[PDB]
């Protein structure tokens, strides 16, 4: 059929109109250490079979730490549900991780040794991922000179990060910025927020919900894909998740970029 | 020890022959010099 052309879709209201999934979970290792058991995966598979989803296709992966999970996440699955531990000292980590895994980012590489950079839209954000990222930036006015920092040097820059595992940064629109980062270990990419991603939902296993998904301070909405429950034992959390699997499947859906028909729209 | 003298078991190098077959007493080592150097910065220069 015709692909890549947006066309009108006919419809009606007088015509009477009104599984094979692949589940995946990401959880931190402290849960596995606390449960004191290693055969629990068979129990989870059997319980998922009881609800109705087939076994064998369900995969489980562990991450050593939230920082370890932060650097270069891997998401190849059909319904991603991730359990992220809450803390009162690491709010930015959870915020940036959920923001990165909740929206699609079309990115291009950044060479900060032979170029300058500037923004042109409200979806322009700078994402740095690596083992030791310390972004150093000095703003340049329209005359291509430093304000509050000399272009000749680099130590006098106004930093925005320091050895952060991952850092999302935004800069003032309409001006140039000279950058100097140790590229030998960390990479910086220029990404634009194309649109929402429903393939990944995050459950905040903890207390006070603090997640924000928008770069503008004016609006900090609470999306429906963001779940949050209390916890003392991980088995209770797993039981609650498996009991309400139907609600989680209904609120989520298949990825809006791998429908086998949405080709040449930045995916497939 | 000084021969034909009234004192023996002298301590310290004599002022007559302090070398005794050596020209340079080479001493190799590492030096750290934390100083107050007179230099403002890469500043104090026309911006253009």
């Amino acid at each position: 059929q015709n692909y890549g052309i947006n066309l009108p879709i006919t419809g009606s209201m007088d015509i009477a109109y009104a599984l094979t999934s692949t589940l995946c979970l990401y959880y931190p290792t402290e849960a596995a250490t606390e449960i004191n058991d290693n055969s629990w995966k068979d129990t989870l598979s059997q319980l998922f079979l009881t609800k109705g989803w087939p076994t064998g296709s369900v995969y489980f992966k562990e991450y050593t730490n939230i920082a370890s999970f932060s650097v270069d996440p891997q998401l190849y699955c059909d319904y991603n549900v991730v359990l992220m531990k809450y803390d009162a000292t690491l709010q930015l980590d959870m915020s940036e991780l959920a923001d990165l895994i909740l929206n699609e980012w079309l990115c291009n590489p950044m060479d900060i040794t032979l170029y300058y950079y500037q923004q042109t839209d409200e979806a322009n954000k700078w994402i740095s991922m690596g083992s030791s990222c310390t972004i150093k930036v000095c703003p340049l006015n329209t005359q291509t000179l430093g304000i509050g920092c000399l272009t000749t040097d680099a130590t006098t820059f106004e930093e925005v990060a320091t050895a952060e595992k991952l850092v999302i940064t935004d800069v003032v629109d309409g001006v140039n910025h000279k950058l100097d980062v140790t590229t030998a270990t960390c990479t910086i990419r220029n990404c634009k927020k194309l649109g929402p991603r429903e393939n990944v939902a995050v459950i905040q296993v903890g207390g006070s919900d603090i997640l924000d998904i928008t770069a503008d301070p004016t609006t900090a909405p609470q999306t429906e894909r963001m779940m949050r429950i209390n916890w003392k034992k991980w088995w209770q959390v797993f039981y609650t998740v498996v009991d309400y699997v139907d609600q989680i499947i209904q609120v989520m859906s298949k990825r809006s970029r791998s429908l086998n028909s949405a080709a040449f729209y930045y995916r497939v | 020890k000084l021969t034909r003298t009234r004192l023996d078991r002298l301590y310290g190098l004599p002022a007559a022959d302090p070398n005794n077959g050596k020209e340079y007493y080479e001493i190799a080592g590492r030096f750290s010099l934390i100083s107050l150097v007179p230099s403002n910065d890469d500043y104090q220069t026309p911006i253009a």
